[PDB]
């Protein structure tokens, strides 16, 4: 994925989120303690306006 | 001084999260049948 | 290539997709920690017999 | 003597933050509204996990 800062705020004893569906989006960094998030790659279809 | 000691079982339950993540409320599955319902 | 043909009638069609392909890998394992003392055993005053 | 559990005994099952979520899981826990027993020494069976309580100001 692409991986950025985050504001959200963790528990201190919990290493990493998840969402509604159980897909991981909010991953700590094991050193520092700062929040990361996940968002994934751009994709999508191609279409020709002809 | 005083002291309880009980037992653990194999049991579903369900719990209820929040905004900060810290478990508030928790519901069994096998306790009475509104509880199965929920 | 997609409608099978040489002749191609005027609208919209989709032919592929589009995909973001990733530059390199990052790992990030957890802080080092407690260490062997290896250098207890081969810096030692005296070694037994066998 | 026997004492109702009440609704204790809740712990974290994983590691894992979830916001406004309502997921419910399959593991060991104490069930609600059961009998423990007070006491005021000997050994006690294991058995699979243990609940236990305390209530002292002795640290003993
Ligand atoms: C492993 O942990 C040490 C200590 O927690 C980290 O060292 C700290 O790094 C921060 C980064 O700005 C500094 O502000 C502190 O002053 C450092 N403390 C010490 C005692 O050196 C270290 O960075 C961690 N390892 C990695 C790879 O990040
Ligand atoms: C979550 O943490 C914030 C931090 O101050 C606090 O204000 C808020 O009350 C907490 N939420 C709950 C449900 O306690
Ligand atoms: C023993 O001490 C010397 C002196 O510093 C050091 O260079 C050497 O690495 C030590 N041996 C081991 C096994 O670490
Ligand atoms: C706890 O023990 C009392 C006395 O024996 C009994 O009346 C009660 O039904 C017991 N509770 C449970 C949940 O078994």
């Amino acid at each position: 994925g692409v991986l950025t800062e985050s504001n959200k705020k963790f528990l201190p004893f919990q290493q990493f989120g998840r969402d509604i569906a159980d897909t991981t989006d909010a991953v700590r960094d094991p050193q520092t303690l700062e929040i990361l998030d996940i968002t994934p790659c751009s994709f999508g279809g191609v279409s020709v306006i002809t | 001084a005083a002291y309880y000691v009980g037992y653990l079982q194999p049991r579903t339950f369900l719990l209820k999260y929040n905004e900060n993540g810290t478990i508030t409320d928790a519901v069994d599955c096998a306790l009475d049948p509104l509880s199965e319902t929920k | 290539c997609t409608l099978k043909s040489f002749t191609v009638e005027k609208g919209i069609y989709q032919t592929s997709n589009f995909r973001v392909q990733p530059t390199e890998s990052i790992v990030r394992f957890p802080n080092i920690t407690n260490l062997c003392p290896f250098g207890e055993v081969f810096n030692a005053t005296r070694f037994a017999s066998v | 003597a026997y004492t109702n559990s009440f609704t204790r005994g809740v712990y974290y099952p994983d590691k894992v933050f979830r916001s406004s979520v309502l997921h419910s899981t399959q593991d060991l826990f104490l069930p609600f509204f059961s009998n423990v027993t007070w006491f005021h020494n000997p050994v006690l069976p294991f058995n699979d996990g243990v609940y236990f309580a305390s209530t002292e100001k002795s640290n003993i």
